[PDB]
């Protein structure tokens, strides 16, 4: 049985909120 | 597969947009006195 | 820039300076060895880093040292 | 002489225009006044960045999702010979 | 010390550390490394003559 | 002739010799007592 | 005034200095310290101008040493006719050349290895030769091992007489420097004596010997009973039978009634169709007027009576508006300086042996060469190699006369002078040269290999799709084919089969055929103009940068041969001239590899196979139209399909060059440590097993050293070309030998 | 002595040009001038390539780096037997005397000058790298 | 009489004048190009020059191009892939003027167009250009009577 595609965009929008947090980690790491 | 036209969009967002606007920012960056 | 120290081992031998082909060394009175003179470098900011005062050196091991640091346009040798 | 301290540093280094010449006189008046208003939002280097950036990604996000199917690239007609045979009786 | 007795080296940095010259004179005006050696090998520069302190050699 | 001998005492000239002679001695060994596998 | 002029016994003849190693030089006469003055005694041996400064020293070392150069090439000379006479099938062949495959070397039997002696025909166990003896000696007339015993013992005693002559003029009547300065006379000499008068001789031996006799042979004559060369010398009736002019003797000679003669001085053009070579009478009036042709040539320059030219008028006359002094100062470097001579001549004949190598192919001069395939694939090979090594020696010369020889007071605003006035401009320019042409070269077949991997053949640069077709080399091809109509009229065919027209077959074998030029073609040959175009800029660039640079300004004070000025200026490694030879070696080989698989692959699949009712069926079947427009086609169709038969050898008499294939393979790869690595490294390594050493009272007093930078680098180089042309050699010849 | 000012109404030396010369960074960095009187009028390799004639009397050539300067001055010393004198000129006008910096060349010891990069032991008494840790400095030799 | 001198008389700075760089017709030519027309504004100047290499560059990618067998879709795939690489380089040009820019006699006044006003004018006329060049390109492919 295929995913659905609210499954797909619910991992997609779960990916934006943790590359949100990455980017906050990177711009500390850096400064 | 399930939203299967997102291969076509993501591939050249990845592939080409990311790219080009990573190259240009960090080109401006690397080039800023 | 490139930094050159002198030890105390020289000789005075003035080698280094004769070798040295943008003029970094000189020769400066001194007591401490036959020569009554020590190589001394005043101008590192035109040395280039090619080590040809350490090839003319012949104590052991070496009286003159070039560390080579910092980039610049003289350093690298640049005409352009 | 090729040197001199001042007032000839130019000549010294050869800072010359071999080829450029002053001339403010080229175009046409009204040719000119439509293109200053043509390229006018462009002249601010945030805003052509910006423009180059929306038309790019728009011109290729549409290419990916409408484009590529209308000039038919073999990648969105997809296989039509039922998939390729692999060995040990493998699919 | 003397003219002509060997000495072994004691500078850890020399090509010679270790090995044993001969004394070819020593500087009596008070300089840093008055003992002159010569030695039987070259090292890498090709040169056999060194300069050294006192405290450098060990009479032997 | 004390020359000429100490050319051929010359290391090129040794080893020409010495190897001629090692190996002509295990190319006869290999003529008489052909294919030597084991002791 | 031109005249004889020597020193009566210069220097004692002694074994004094034999026992001395390194006596030629003042830094290495007091021996060694350090292992490093062994490898410097060999590499400064034949460095005469180091030795010493006076030009008429070297000079008389020169000249002295090409004599003996010129025995050793004797010596080598009489060994080849001398395994031919003693250790051949040679007269085997001589019956039945289309079968019997020849043989001049048989190894003795012992560790197994007499499998190496194979079944090459004509009752006879050998290894098989490639050379092409068998085919000189036929069109020589040479029917018997006594004719072949006889020229090695003549090129034995001429070989003692210029090892006698080296002796004699260095060390009894050594020429002083006036006599060798003396390049109006040497020219003179050498244009009439020595070229003329030898293709005279030559032509004298084709006409008296080498044409009835293979005329007999080429009628099916039993060698055994054709008539020894001295019956057709005495018997004027003998030859008049073959040609019919002879006859009349030397009367239309010297009436001027030339055209009697026609029947053994011809213009036919073309090949024979029995030997698959050309005609020997061709050759004939080719030789005749090759020598006159030098004979009148050797009459140009003056030397002791008034008339001629004078070589230094004749440069200072020639400049010009845009050129300032011109050729001024030219003639007093070319009488001074041995290695510009040296860096010329080196050009010169390196670019002749390779024009040879493509004469040869097309126009094959022997009878029965060119069905040999391993012959022919072996001298096509053989004399581009040497013709790519002479190239790089005259760049490395060149280079060393602009260190050593040169001197800007005699170079005032000439072309020496004006060449190293805008050398930015002219290694600029052939920088963006260089990468036009690796782009729209070696991207072509990028572009195919990727479309026919993507499943797009259709978007390929190919014959059947985006066609780039080689329409000069065709005109080209078209007119030499069209020449005997009416640009040459009295020349029956065209100079060789390669430009159309019908195939030539020897035993059902093709000989020659039309080579047709397609696409891959013209990618092929856009890839060797790449190629020479990047080797010429590094060698020139060596060339124009060795006295100075931005970079490096007293570099002529360093030397023609040193590792760097250090690691500053950001990095100074292999900045000499000799490291651009050292790097102008490695494209010279991408370069005449390329070449060479080119010829290979080419001739298997378009020319070479056997003859049937229907047509030719080539060796490798057309398929280098097919697949020579990708990287991939050449790696599995050229290397991995034709590298089947050298893989395959073990068993067979072939089997020496599959060890070869892997040892060569090994001594490539053994290269990259020398190449990629520092000496730094191996001389602290040194250190540590001497210290082993230094334990158990087994140091050596000669203290070893790690290799120099320099000699790391030439080891790396020696060994790298040594491995791949080897590799390549043993893949050719196993490969050839057993399906040609 | 004093450091003498550099003459810009000296001639230079004959030349045909070429492609070795000065270039943008002479006008936007700083360039080179090396002076000198010669004896008579004679051929001299130019350090950036090409033969030059050298005028009797005061000479001025301009050079893009300071070794090309030393080269050329190498060249005069050691095959015309020639002094010469070095400035380093910068784009705002400024001319900075260079060498020999106190008349004296640098080979030849002089009274006056100071040591600068002396250190009062000898090579291998430097301490260990991890002596110089979080310290700011360049190195063991730079304590 | 010699055709090769020193640059503008002066054998020191690294430049030779040949027939090459200073004939009549050379100099000329280079002189009326848009680049070197110093007084005239840097956004016309990119107006002609994005004219000109907007309108060439999409030749190559009509007749060489993936869809260049398909009639129709050639020229029109073609003039897109024309106007993708004009974008490209706009952007280039943008970046280029923002790092670059942070006397001359013949005295003259520098150009407007090295500085970084003058080459953001300079980036916005060769926007312009470029992408009317290509779609006059297009036209052209849809009106000359000998296009094929
Ligand atoms: C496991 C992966 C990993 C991790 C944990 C880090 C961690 C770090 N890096 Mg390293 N980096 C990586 C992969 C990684 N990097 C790769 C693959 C490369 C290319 C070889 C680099 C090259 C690099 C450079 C050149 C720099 C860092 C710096 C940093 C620090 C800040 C990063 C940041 O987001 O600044 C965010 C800052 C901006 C977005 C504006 C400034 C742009 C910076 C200067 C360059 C971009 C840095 C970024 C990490 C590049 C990603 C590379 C990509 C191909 C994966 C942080 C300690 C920076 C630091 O200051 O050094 C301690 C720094 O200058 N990184
Ligand atoms: C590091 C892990 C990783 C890697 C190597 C890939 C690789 C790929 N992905 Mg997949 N992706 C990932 C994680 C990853 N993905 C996760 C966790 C998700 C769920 C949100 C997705 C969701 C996703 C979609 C919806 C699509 C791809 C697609 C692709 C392909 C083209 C690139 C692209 O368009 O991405 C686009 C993906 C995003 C913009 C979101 C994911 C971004 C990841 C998490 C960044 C990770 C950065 C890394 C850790 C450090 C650098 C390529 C095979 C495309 C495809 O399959 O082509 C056939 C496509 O349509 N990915
Ligand atoms: C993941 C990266 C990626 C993607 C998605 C593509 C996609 C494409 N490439 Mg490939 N390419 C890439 C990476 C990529 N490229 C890289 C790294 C290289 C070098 C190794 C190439 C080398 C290459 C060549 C040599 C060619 C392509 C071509 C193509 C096109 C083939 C399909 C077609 O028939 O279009 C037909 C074309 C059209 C229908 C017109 C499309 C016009 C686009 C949509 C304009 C978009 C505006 C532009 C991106 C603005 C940029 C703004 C800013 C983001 C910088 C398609 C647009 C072919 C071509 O057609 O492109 C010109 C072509 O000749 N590519
Ligand atoms: C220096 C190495 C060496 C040694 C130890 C021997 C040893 C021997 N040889 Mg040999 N030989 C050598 C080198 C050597 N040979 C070389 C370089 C050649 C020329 C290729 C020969 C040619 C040769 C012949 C022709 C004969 C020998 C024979 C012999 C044997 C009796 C003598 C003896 C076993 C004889 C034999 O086999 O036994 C009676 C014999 O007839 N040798
Ligand atoms: C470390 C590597 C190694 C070792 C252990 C061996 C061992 C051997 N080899 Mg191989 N071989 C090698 C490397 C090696 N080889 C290499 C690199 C090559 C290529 C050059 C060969 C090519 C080769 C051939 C062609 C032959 C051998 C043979 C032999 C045997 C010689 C026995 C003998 O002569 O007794 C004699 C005993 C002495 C000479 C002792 C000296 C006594 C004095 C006089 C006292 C022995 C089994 C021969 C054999 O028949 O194989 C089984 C044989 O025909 N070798
Ligand atoms: C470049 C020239 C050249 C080369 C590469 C060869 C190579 C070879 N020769 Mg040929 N040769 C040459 C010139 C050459 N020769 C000339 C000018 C002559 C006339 C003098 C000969 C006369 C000749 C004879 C008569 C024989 C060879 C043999 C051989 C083979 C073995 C040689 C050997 O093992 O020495 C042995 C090495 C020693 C150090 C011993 C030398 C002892 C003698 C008596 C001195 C080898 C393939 C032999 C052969 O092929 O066997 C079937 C053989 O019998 N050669
Ligand atoms: C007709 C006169 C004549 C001929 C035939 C030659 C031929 C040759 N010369 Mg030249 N020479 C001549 C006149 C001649 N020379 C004059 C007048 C001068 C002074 C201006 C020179 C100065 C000169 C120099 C400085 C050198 C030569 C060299 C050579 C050789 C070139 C390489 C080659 O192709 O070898 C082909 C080899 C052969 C065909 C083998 C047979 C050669 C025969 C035996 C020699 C015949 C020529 C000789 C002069 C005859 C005199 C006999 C003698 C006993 C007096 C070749 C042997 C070079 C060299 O190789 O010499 C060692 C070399 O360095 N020559
Ligand atoms: C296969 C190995 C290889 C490659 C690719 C190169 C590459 C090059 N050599 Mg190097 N060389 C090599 C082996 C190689 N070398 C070795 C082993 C040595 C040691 C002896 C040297 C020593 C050497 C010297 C001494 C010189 C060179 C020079 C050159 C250049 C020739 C000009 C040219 O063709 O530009 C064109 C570039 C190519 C043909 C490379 C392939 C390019 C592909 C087809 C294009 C792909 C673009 C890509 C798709 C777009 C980017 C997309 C991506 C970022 C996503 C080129 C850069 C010469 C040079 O600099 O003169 C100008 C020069 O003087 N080489
Ligand atoms: C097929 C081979 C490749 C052909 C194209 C490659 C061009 C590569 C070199 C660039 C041309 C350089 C011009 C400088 C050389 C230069 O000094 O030019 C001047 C030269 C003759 O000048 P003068 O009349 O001063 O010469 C008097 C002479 O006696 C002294 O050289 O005339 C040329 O135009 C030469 C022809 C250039 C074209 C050569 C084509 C070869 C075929
Ligand atoms: C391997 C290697 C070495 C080490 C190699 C050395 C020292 C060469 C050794 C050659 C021979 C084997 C040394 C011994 C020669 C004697 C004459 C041996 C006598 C013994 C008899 C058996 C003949 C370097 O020195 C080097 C230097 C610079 C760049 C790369 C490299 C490099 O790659
Ligand atoms: S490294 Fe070179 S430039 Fe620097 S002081 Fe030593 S010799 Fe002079
Ligand atoms: S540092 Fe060395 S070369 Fe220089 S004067 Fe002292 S001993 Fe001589
Ligand atoms: S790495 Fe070797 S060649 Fe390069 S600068 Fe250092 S010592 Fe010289």
């Amino acid at each position: 049985m295929p995913l659905s595609d609210s499954q797909i965009f619910i991992a997609l929008f779960i990916a934006l909120l943790t590359g949100i947090l990455a980017v906050r980690l990177g711009l500390e790491l850096y400064s | 597969m399930a939203a299967a036209y997102l291969p076509s969009v993501l591939v050249p967002l990845v592939g080409l947009v990311f790219p080009a606007i990573a190259m240009a920012s960090l080109f401006l960056y690397i080039e800023k006195e | 820039s490139h930094a050159v120290k002198i030890y105390d081992t020289c000789i005075g031998c003035t080698q280094c300076v004769r070798a040295c082909p943008t003029d970094v060394l000189e020769m400066v009175p001194w007591d401490g060895c036959k020569a009554s003179q020590i190589a001394s470098a005043p101008r590192t900011e035109d040395c280039v880093g090619c080590k040809r005062c350490e090839s003319a050196c012949p104590t052991d091991f070496l009286s003159v040292r070039v560390y080579l640091g910092s980039e610049t346009t003289r350093s690298m040798g640049l005409a352009y | 002489s090729e040197y001199f301290d001042l007032d000839d540093l130019e000549d010294t280094t050869g800072s010359w225009e071999l080829y450029g010449q002053e001339d403010e006189k080229r175009y046409p008046s009204l040719q000119a006044e439509f293109f200053n208003r043509a390229a006018a939002p462009l002249t601010r280097r945030e805003s052509l960045l910006a423009f180059t950036f929306v038309g790019g990604a728009g011109s290729l996000l549409l290419w990916g999702a409408k484009g590529s199917k209308d000039v038919a690239l073999p990648i969105q007609q997809g296989p039509k010979k039922g998939g390729e045979k692999g060995p040990r009786g493998k699919i | 010390r003397l003219w002509c007795v060997q000495v072994k080296v004691l500078r850890p940095e020399s090509y010679w550390f270790n090995e044993v010259g001969k004394v070819v004179s020593v500087d009596q005006s008070g300089i840093r490394y008055p003992v002159v050696v010569r030695f039987p090998t070259v090292n890498y520069a090709g040169v056999s003559t060194n300069n050294y302190s006192l405290e450098e050699v060990q009479e032997v | 002739m004390k020359n000429f001998t100490t050319y051929l005492s010359t290391a090129p000239v040794v080893a020409l010799i010495w190897f001629t002679f090692t190996a002509g001695l295990l190319i006869e060994i290999n003529r008489f007592f052909p294919d030597p596998l084991v002791f | 005034k031109v005249k004889i002029v020597v020193d009566g016994n210069p220097v004692e003849t002694s074994f004094e200095r034999w026992a001395k190693p390194g006596h030629f030089s003042r830094t290495l006469s007091k021996g060694p310290s350090t292992t490093t003055w062994i490898w410097n005694l060999h590499a400064d041996a034949h460095d005469f101008d180091s030795h010493t400064s006076d030009l008429e020293e070297i000079s008389r070392k020169v000249f002295s040493a090409h004599f003996g150069q010129l025995g050793i090439i004797l010596i080598w000379l009489s060994g080849m006719y001398f395994h031919g006479a003693r250790f051949s099938n040679y007269e085997a062949w001589l019956s039945d050349p289309i079968h019997i495959k020849p043989s001049a070397q048989v190894v003795w039997p012992v560790v197994g290895q007499e499998i190496l002696n194979g079944d090459v025909g004509g009752g006879f166990q050998g290894v098989q030769i490639t050379s092409g003896f068998f085919q000189l000696w036929r069109a020589s007339g040479i029917t018997s091992e006594l004719q072949l015993y006889s020229t090695a013992i003549g090129g034995l005693v001429l070989a003692a007489a210029m090892f006698f002559a080296g002796w004699f003029h260095y060390h009894k009547a050594a020429p002083k420097l006036e006599w060798f300065q003396n390049v109006e006379s040497m020219l003179n000499h050498h244009l009439a004596g020595l070229l003329g008068l030898g293709s005279l001789a030559w032509a004298g031996h084709q006409i008296h010997v080498s044409l009835p006799i293979n005329k007999l042979l080429d009628a099916g004559v039993d060698p055994k009973e054709i008539p020894l060369p001295h019956e057709f010398i005495l018997n004027r009736d003998l030859m008049a039978q073959l040609y019919p002019s002879f006859s009349k003797g030397l009367a239309p000679f010297f009436t001027i009634n030339w055209s009697e003669y026609s029947d053994f001085l011809t213009f036919q053009g073309g090949l024979n169709p029995v030997t698959g070579g050309l005609w020997l009478s061709d050759q004939a009036h080719h030789h005749l007027a090759i020598a006159v042709l030098f004979l009148v040539a050797g009459h140009q320059y003056r030397t002791n009576w008034g008339i001629g030219h004078s070589i230094k008028e004749i440069l200072e006359a020639h400049k010009g508006p845009f050129t300032g002094e011109g050729h001024k100062g030219l003639y007093e470097i070319l009488t001074t300086s041995w290695h510009a001579q040296l860096a010329i001549n080196l050009a010169l004949f390196g670019s002749l042996s390779i024009i040879v190598a493509h004469h040869m192919y097309s126009m094959p001069p022997y009878p029965y060469l060119a069905t040999d395939y391993g012959t022919q694939l072996s001298i096509f090979t053989h004399h581009t190699w040497i013709g790519g090594f002479c190239i790089v020696g005259a760049g490395a010369h060149a280079a060393i006369f602009m260190v050593r020889d040169y001197d800007p007071t005699n170079n005032y605003n000439n072309l020496l002078d004006r060449v190293i006035r805008h050398r930015d401009a002219i290694v600029s320019h052939l920088n963006w040269v260089c990468i036009f042409l690796g782009f729209h070269s070696f991207g072509l077949y990028i572009h195919n290999d990727t479309m026919s991997a993507l499943g797009r053949p259709q978007d390929m640069f190919s014959d059947t799709a985006i066609q780039l077709q080689p329409v000069f080399a065709q005109w080209i091809q078209n007119t030499h084919l069209s020449a005997p109509q009416f640009t040459a009229p009295n020349a029956l065919a065209p100079t060789s089969p390669v430009w159309g027209g019908d195939v030539v077959a020897v035993g059902g074998k093709v000989a020659a055929m039309p080579i047709t030029l397609g696409t891959a073609d013209f990618m092929v040959h856009h890839i060797h103009a790449f190629t020479i175009h990047v080797t010429v800029l590094i060698l020139l660039k060596g060339v124009l940068y060795a006295r100075s640079s931005r970079l490096i300004p007293d570099k002529a004070n360093l030397g023609f041969r040193f590792p760097c000025d250090g690691p500053g200026r950001g990095g100074t490694c292999q900045v000499s001239a000799w490291d651009h030879v050292f790097l102008g070696l490695f494209w010279m080989y991408n370069s005449l590899s390329i070449a060479i698989f080119h010829f290979s692959w080419k001739m298997q699949s378009d020319v070479w196979g056997t003859v049937n009712s229907t047509g030719v069926s080539h060796i490798t079947g057309g398929n280098f139209s097919q697949s020579a427009n990708t990287i991939n086609g050449w790696l599995r169709d050229f290397l991995w399909a034709q590298s089947s038969q050298v893989i395959q050898s073990y068993g067979s008499a072939l089997s020496a060059y599959g060890l070869i294939f892997l040892g060569a393979h090994f001594i490539w790869a053994f290269s990259l440590m020398f190449l990629f690595s520092g000496r730094g490294y191996w001389q602290e390594l040194i250190e540590s097993i001497v210290w082993a050493h230094n334990k158990l009272k087994v140091a050596p007093s000669i203290q070893p050293r790690a290799l120099s930078i320099t000699q790391g680098r030439a080891v790396g180089v020696a060994h790298y070309l040594l491995g791949g042309i080897a590799t390549t050699w043993s893949f050719f010849l196993a490969r050839i030998i057993a399906v040609g | 002595w004093k450091p003498p000012t550099l003459d810009p109404s000296t001639p230079s030396p004959i030349f045909g040009g070429s492609t070795g010369g000065l270039l943008r960074k002479a006008q936007i960095e700083e360039f080179y001038v090396i002076t000198w009187d010669a004896k008579k009028e004679q051929v001299f390799e130019m350090p950036t390539g090409g033969a030059a004639i050298m005028r009797s009397g005061p000479n001025l050539l301009k050079l893009a780096r300071k070794e090309q300067c030393l080269a050329l001055l190498t060249q005069l010393r050691n095959k015309f037997k020639t002094d010469g004198q070095i400035y380093r000129v910068f784009p705002d006008g400024e001319v900075q005397y260079l060498h020999p910096k106190d008349g004296v060349y640098p080979e030849k010891v002089n009274a006056g000058r100071t040591a600068v990069g002396a250190k009062d032991r000898s090579i291998g008494k430097n301490t260990n790298p991890v002596a110089v840790k979080f310290t700011g400095k360049l190195g063991t030799y730079d304590v | 009489q010699q055709v090769i001198q020193p640059i503008n008389g002066d054998p020191f700075i690294g430049m030779l004048e040949t027939p090459v760089t200073s004939s009549p017709l050379v100099a000329g030519f280079l002189s009326n190009l848009p680049a070197y027309r110093i007084g005239v504004s840097p956004l016309l100047r990119g107006v002609e020059i994005g004219l000109v290499h907007g309108f060439l560059v999409t030749g190559p990618f009509i007749k060489l191009g993936p869809l260049r067998n398909i009639p129709g879709v050639a020229e029109r795939a073609g003039c897109l892939s024309g106007a993708g690489l004009v974008v490209i380089l706009a952007v280039a040009l943008t970046i280029y003027g923002a790092s670059a820019f942070q006397g001359v006699k013949t005295e003259l006044q520098r150009d407007p167009l090295q500085t970084a006003d003058g080459w953001q004018k300079f980036s916005a006329g060769w926007l312009v250009g470029g992408l009317s060049g290509v779609a006059w390109a297009w036209i052209l492919t849809q009106t000359l009577p000998y296009y094929s």
